[PDB]
């Protein structure tokens, strides 16, 4: 129950990785869904493969 | 290193979060691409029983 | 008449499937992903159709 912008995350320098795997980010701005979930942590880098 | 991972689903249901999309009005009885929160598709329009 | 109608039907049924694509309806490829894997798999779908 928002609306989302996506492109102020996509278009920031700040993130190392930013990797989409079943949409791609220039068209997240233009989709409905349902809700979303977003999960929070943090680990070593050597581990993001 | 910081993590977050974004898992929305899509398209099944009465959809929520979208759009900094502005709707247009309304027509009917012509041959018109349209757009119902990601349902795009391609016809004409008419009232419905 | 009872087969050629019942043939008839399969063939349009053939039109929801996946062949092991994510959708059987182009329009939500087309309008979900960008072009280089579009490709990939409306390969998929136009070879089950042939």
């Amino acid at each position: 129950n928002c609306v989302a912008d996506y492109s102020v995350l996509y278009n920031s320098a700040s993130f190392s990785t930013f990797k989409c795997y079943g949409v791609s980010p220039t068209k997240l701005n233009d989709l409905c869904f349902t809700n979303v979930y977003a999960d929070s942590f943090v680990i070593r880098g050597d581990e993001v493969r | 290193y910081r993590v977050v991972v974004l898992s929305f689903e899509l398209l099944h249901a009465p959809a929520t979060v979208c759009g900094p999309k502005k709707s247009t009005n309304l027509v009917k009885n012509k041959c018109v691409n349209f757009n119902f929160n990601g349902l795009t598709g391609t016809g004409v329009l008419t009232e419905s029983n | 008449v009872n087969q050629n109608a019942q043939a008839l039907n399969t063939l349009v049924k053939q039109l929801s499937s996946n062949f092991g694509a994510i959708s059987s309806v182009l329009n939500d490829i087309l309008s979900r992903l960008d072009p280089p894997e579009a490709e990939v798999q409306i390969d998929r779908l136009i070879t089950g159709r042939l």
